[PDB]
């Protein structure tokens, strides 16, 4: 879901993350500076939480 | 999550802008120097 | 990554920018002393040439 939202922001100038836990995993984007409030907003637009 | 690769490209760089900076001041100072003698 | 593509033609640009601005800034250094050796050569010529034909009216005058 957030992936979709990072997709739309983002495209592909991000490459995207995750290390396991358990219970999910901890979920970095990276993204250039200047890509940043594609990339928090898509987190804001699925309302997954940092 | 290509991780390495773009956090290989941020170090290379940066060492690069560094040293241009230098090369850079080093020019002026060679008029400077030039400006220097001319005067003396 | 085309992410890193970026940064890398960005610094790079900024490395040519700073040779270039480093360049003008010698130019403008080059640009002082010339007129500055110039301009000291000339008015302590003159000053000479000027307390010459003084002198000898002095001397012409004696």
């Amino acid at each position: 879901l957030v992936e979709e939202a990072l997709r739309k922001a983002l495209e592909d100038r991000y490459l995207l993350a995750h290390e396991a836990y358990a219970g999910g995993v901890a979920a970095l984007v990276v993204v250039h500076r200047k890509e940043v409030d594609q990339a928090k907003a898509a987190l804001s637009r699925a309302g997954v939480a940092e | 999550g290509l991780i390495k690769s773009l956090a290989e490209k941020e170090k290379q760089l940066l060492e690069r802008l560094e040293a241009a900076k230098k090369e850079a001041e080093e020019r002026v100072k060679r008029a400077e120097a030039e400006a220097k003698a001319l005067l003396e | 990554s085309k992410l890193e593509a970026i940064l890398s033609q960005e610094v790079e640009a900024e490395i040519q920018a700073l040779l270039q601005e480093a360049e003008a800034k010698a130019e403008a250094v080059k640009r002082e002393a010339e007129e500055k050796a110039k301009a000291l050569l000339q008015a302590r010529e003159r000053a000479l040439e000027a307390q010459y034909r003084a002198a000898l009216r002095r001397a012409e005058s004696a």
